[PDB]
């Protein structure tokens, strides 16, 4: 259980794959997610999935699988800044302690 | 199967309901049973921390009452007589050993009495604080919407684990619709605890949403917010205090 | 809204962050330092230093301003004189419009009063509404009014429409049961009996020609009459048409409410109504 | 020289104590629990100032009257007083009029 | 002495409402008061303005100081810059200059300089809110 | 931890004993009884008979109204006599 | 005036204010004028006209005599056939 996501290569044909099995036609990524089912049936499976949930602070804001697809494509990477500062390639004369 | 609880009062045309996961708190690591919908004008109003400040400052200072006395020139004991003559001694003149400026006068201007600092904001500004915290928790990623808050066992440390579990925050802010029927699991739990506060729906407020990291409701905590909260808009001017008979209002 | 997706990337609201809408709070000026105070703001001293500036009015000696002008009695029976609130037809055809004032029904005051079209108070000695000649033209609606007083080309814009107007009294105590009637079933006593005007007002509500309650109801066609010839428009006779018997109802005299009478005791909490069958209640409230 | 020498003992305070976690409960008793109680009947305090405030002339006017017949003889007697003092300044002192 | 009976629905007339009640359905508009009720659907605008309780436009004056006179868009929710720019742009030539306002995007207002009430409801209801 | 029960009001009236010399004159007059009648209804209050005037009352009542709440015929004919003696 | 009454501790209005002037919703006061019923013989017509008039008042007159009264005084009145009823709304001003 760690908040780091690094999105799949296969995550068309995935996503597309779970569309199709909660139901279908062409021009799938405008499918409006209005329906209540459709909606908790394809963010549960994904969430399943993936092991990364859409939050509730943006639930409403995918009304289409477009929307979904652009969610699960952005890399939410968790570190502590300790581990940010220091990977950020420091040069040779900065030095950073966590006295923590 | 799911629990769609979908808005039940009328939304306006213009907005559609914003959605949040419904969980549980009998599965340790079982979120996501369900997708609740709520109405936008009470989860998704504007952010306006003014009011936030307005609320809280009210709900801190109305109920206060300074204890904080002295005692005045009068009050304080003796001294009653001029001390010495006004011209003939070498001294300034003075005419009581008890004014200001002795040490063991009286005070000035001290505190006086049991002071109240009471004032009521309208009730539409606490109504439209009560809204603007339950939007500030939502969209800053801290409401959760359970189904009941009834708890596998009434242990604390598995209230502490799943709070910690699904990354909740070190405070947490259960709220159940009454206070006798909240479950016996959950007051077992939290009775204990210094951090996870049972409160009923009734007692819900804003220094307390504010002073918790997460607030969790249940379903009909939600439908009871939204009915309480909604009611304020689209309501008359009194005739007379709402305690008293009308003709649609219990 | 653009805001609270704002809201996600900020860290959370706390009672550690919050901070009132400038503006809010000027700050409070006190007398510490080299310009808040030395002198603190009295000046040089005198009297207005010392903290004994006389009374408001005082001229310093000669006669004050307020003094050295004759009593004229404009404010003299102020509190006996009768106030009453004006009610436009351009505002009760707004209250008619918007649901909040029923017209397939009588409306009493206590009907303008539960609408919200109305607030009057009385104490502050309003004796009720006037009805009022504002939005004469474009009012278009049969209604059944009960409004203290009435000017003529009001009861004409009324009853050119088909309406009724009538001008009924209330005494400060029945006109108090009628705005608020809940806060009188709280109270525990019997509904009263409304008195009937005094002599100054007698005159008043048994002319037909200002539609009293206590006037004819066999002079009222020859009035009706009369405004439809003075204001040019033919007088529609209510008998026809199917809200005559809602258009027909009046409460007689000594009847604060409509459906009730005077006497009964309203139990608001089991919903009953107790009526007394004592012989000299029944005398005294049927007077 | 008064100033002290040793930094005083910490002020350990607990903000999870039983009257901070459960402040400001009940305060929307009215508006989410159908207006059958004030907050102001929420207040606890004298029994002349519970969901009033008054400057201090008031205070002692309403203290009087509320509970002056049963305060103690020379209490009552610098009551009486301080409402004498208070209304000759409030009434006849200051700057602006 | 007692005798009670259930003629209570008399009472029930006399018990106010406490939600205002939605207005009722009229045939042609607008209504002879000149109410006229928001239209279905809602305009695709960037903006939308509410109406109040009482199902008016909310366009109000203000006075302060005895001089300014001044009126303001009160339930604007949505982006107040295009209000900004459409009442900028419906105004300036009832003044020749644009007129001078203030939006306050925090309470979604917008403060106008001078009385342009009933310009404005006419203006808002031509629009559709 | 859990909220303390929240506050409500008595589910009734609240009927004060007489003869304690703290309870205040007006929790203990008949006004005060058809008060509690009329909050509570028929089941919690009072004997309903307590609600009307008593004979003594009634007369008291008579009494004023033919004092200072004269008739119409008397009006009507006070104002014949003013507009007579006026003309 | 007192600013705190000692039973009430609110303010109460000066009643020689009320017994000479009266006020109009929209903050003049009127007034009768001084001397106009003293010494009627020795006056020209034209000055006799001339005190029979309900003279307004100044602006710091009438903010002495708004803070000499109180809110009750203040407020709209709507009397049966008030003479001065015209009086009060104040048309037309252009500031
Ligand atoms: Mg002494
Ligand atoms: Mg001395
Ligand atoms: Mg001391
Ligand atoms: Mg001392
Ligand atoms: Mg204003």
């Amino acid at each position: 259980r760690s908040r780091a996501y690094t999105p799949p290569e296969d995550l068309q044909s995935r996503l597309e794959s779970y569309v199709k099995e909660v139901f279908l036609p062409s021009n799938w990524q405008d499918i409006s997610l209005e329906d209540s089912r459709l909606k908790f049936n394809l963010l549960a499976h994904l969430a399943d999935d993936l092991g990364h949930v859409v939050p509730n602070s943006r639930l409403h804001q995918m009304c289409r699988v477009r929307d979904v697809l652009d969610f699960y494509n952005v890399p939410i990477q968790d570190r502590s800044k300790f581990d940010e500062l220091s990977a950020s390639n420091l040069p040779p004369n900065l030095k950073i302690t966590w006295s923590y | 199967e799911p629990v769609l609880r979908k808005v039940e009062l009328p939304v306006p045309t213009h907005r559609r309901p914003v959605q949040a996961w419904v969980e549980s708190l009998r599965g340790f690591e079982q979120e996501r049973v369900g997708l609740a919908d709520l109405h936008p004008d009470v989860f998704a109003t504007a952010p306006r921390l003014d009011i936030l400040h307005q609320v809280a400052m009210w709900q801190k200072n109305f109920k206060r009452i300074s204890y904080a006395k002295t005692k005045t020139r009068a009050e304080v004991r003796g001294g009653g007589r001029k001390p010495w003559p006004q011209k003939g001694t070498g001294r300034a003149r003075h005419g009581s050993i008890r004014s200001p400026l002795w040490r063991g006068g009286g005070v000035a201007h001290g505190p006086r009495g049991p002071t109240s600092y009471y004032y009521m904001l309208p009730m539409k500004v606490r109504a439209l604080g009560l809204k603007v915290a339950l939007t500030v928790k939502l969209a800053q990623d801290d409401l959760h919407i359970m189904d009941s808050l009834e708890l596998p066992t009434g242990d604390p440390q598995y209230l502490t684990e799943l709070a910690h579990y699904r990354r909740w925050g070190d405070s947490v802010l259960l709220v159940d619709l009454t206070h006798e029927e909240m479950p016996q699991s959950i007051v077992e739990a939290t009775s204990r605890l210094k951090t996870f506060n049972l409160i009923p729906a009734v007692g819900l407020n804003v220094h307390s949403m504010l002073k918790h990291q997460t607030l969790v409701l249940t379903l009909p905590t939600v439908a009871f917010l939204e009915d309480k909260l909604l009611w304020q808009d689209s309501r008359y001017r009194p005739l007379y205090p709402f305690s008293l008979p009308y003709s649609d209002f219990p | 809204a653009r805001a609270l997706d704002l809201l996600r990337g900020l860290p959370r609201v706390s009672l550690a962050n919050l901070k009132p809408n400038p503006g809010s709070k000027k700050p409070e000026r006190r007398p510490r330092g080299r310009r808040r105070g030395r002198k603190c703001g009295r000046g040089h001293k005198g009297e207005r230093q010392r903290g004994t500036r006389p009374r408001l009015g005082f001229e310093g000696g000669q006669t004050p301003f307020y003094i050295r002008i004759p009593k004229y009695g404009f404010n003299e029976g102020h509190s006996f004189r009768r106030q009453y609130k004006p009610l436009s037809l351009n505002r009760l055809q707004y209250l008619i419009d918007l649901g909040r004032v029923d017209p397939s029904q009588p409306i009493d005051l206590t009907q303008l009063v539960n609408g919200r079209g109305v607030t009057i108070q009385p104490l502050k000695r309003d004796y009720g509404v006037q009805l009022v000649e504002e939005g004469a033209d474009t009012f278009t609606a049969k209604v059944n009014i009960e409004v203290q007083l009435a000017s003529e080309l009001a009861i004409a814009a009324i009853e050119k429409n088909g309406g009724v107007v009538t001008t009924a009294f209330y005494d400060p105590r029945s006109l108090d049961i009628v705005c608020k009637p809940v806060p009188f079933f709280l109270r525990g006593q019997p509904i009263p009996k409304r008195m009937l005007p005094p002599e100054e007002l007698v005159p008043y509500y048994t002319d037909a020609k200002n539609r009293g309650y206590l006037a004819d109801p066999a002079k009222f066609p020859e009035a009706r009459l009369e405004l439809a010839r003075k204001y040019g428009y033919i007088l529609p006779d209510i008998t026809k048409d199917e809200l005559f018997k809602m258009l027909c109802t009046r409460k007689d005299p000594r009847q604060i409410f409509f459906g009730l009478a005077p006497g009964w005791v309203v139990n608001m909490a089991d919903k009953k109504i107790l009526k007394p069958t004592d012989e000299n209640l029944l005398k005294y409230y049927t007077s | 020289i008064g100033i002290r020498l040793t930094l005083p003992p910490p002020k350990v305070v607990d903000r999870w104590n039983e009257k901070r976690a459960m402040f400001g409960v009940y305060d929307n008793i009215g508006i989410l629990g159908n207006f059958e109680k004030h907050p102001k009947e929420l207040i606890r305090g004298p029994i002349w100032l519970r969901g009033w405030k008054g400057n201090e002339l008031q205070r002692c006017i309403r203290k009087r009257k509320m509970v002056g017949s049963r305060m103690f003889a020379d209490d009552l007697h610098n009551l009486n007083k301080r409402i004498r003092y208070l209304y000759k300044h409030f009434n006849r002192h200051g700057k602006f009029r | 002495f007692v005798e009670s009976v259930d003629e209570y629905q008399f009472v029930e007339r006399l018990l106010p409402a406490t939600r205002i009640p939605d207005p009722p359905k009229h045939e042609h508009y607008p209504t002879p008061s000149g109410w006229q009720p928001p239209r279905d659907p809602p305009p695709n605008l960037p903006y939308f303005v509410r109406r109040s309780r009482m199902h008016n436009i909310p366009v109000y004056k203000d006075i302060t100081h005895g001089n300014r006179q001044m009126t303001v868009i009160r339930k604007v929710e949505g982006d107040i810059w295009a209000l900004q720019k459409d009442v900028e742009d419906f105004l300036s030539p009832l003044l020749g200059k644009t007129p001078v306002t203030q939006v306050n995007e925090v309470t979604g207002t917008l403060r106008i300089k001078g009385y342009f009430d009933q310009e404005l409801k006419a203006w808002l209801l031509e629009k559709g809110f | 931890y859990r909220a303390r029960p929240p506050p409500r009001r008595r589910p009734g009236p609240r009927w004060p004993d007489p003869e304690d010399l703290l309870t205040p004159r007006w929790q203990l007059g008949p006004r005060y009884a058809a008060k509690q009648f009329a909050r509570y209804g028929a089941a919690s209050g009072v004997v309903p008979g307590s609600l009307w005037p008593s004979p003594e009352q009634l007369r008291e009542l008579e009494a004023e109204e033919r004092e200072w709440y004269p008739s119409l015929a008397t009006m009507q004919e006070s104002l014949r006599v003013k507009q007579l003696a006026e003309e | 005036l007192t600013y705190f009454s000692a039973r009430k501790g609110k303010r109460k209005t000066v009643k020689a204010v009320i017994d000479r002037f009266l006020r109009l919703h929209c903050g003049l006061w009127v007034r009768r004028k001084a001397g106009y019923k003293k010494k009627l013989w020795k006056k020209t017509p034209a000055r006799k006209k001339r005190l029979r008039e309900f003279v307004f008042c100044n602006k710091t007159q009438s903010k002495l005599l708004d803070k000499m009264t109180t809110s009750f005084w203040k407020r709209r009145n709507w009397y049966v056939d008030d003479p001065y009823q015209k009086y009060h709304d104040r048309t037309n001003l252009k500031v």
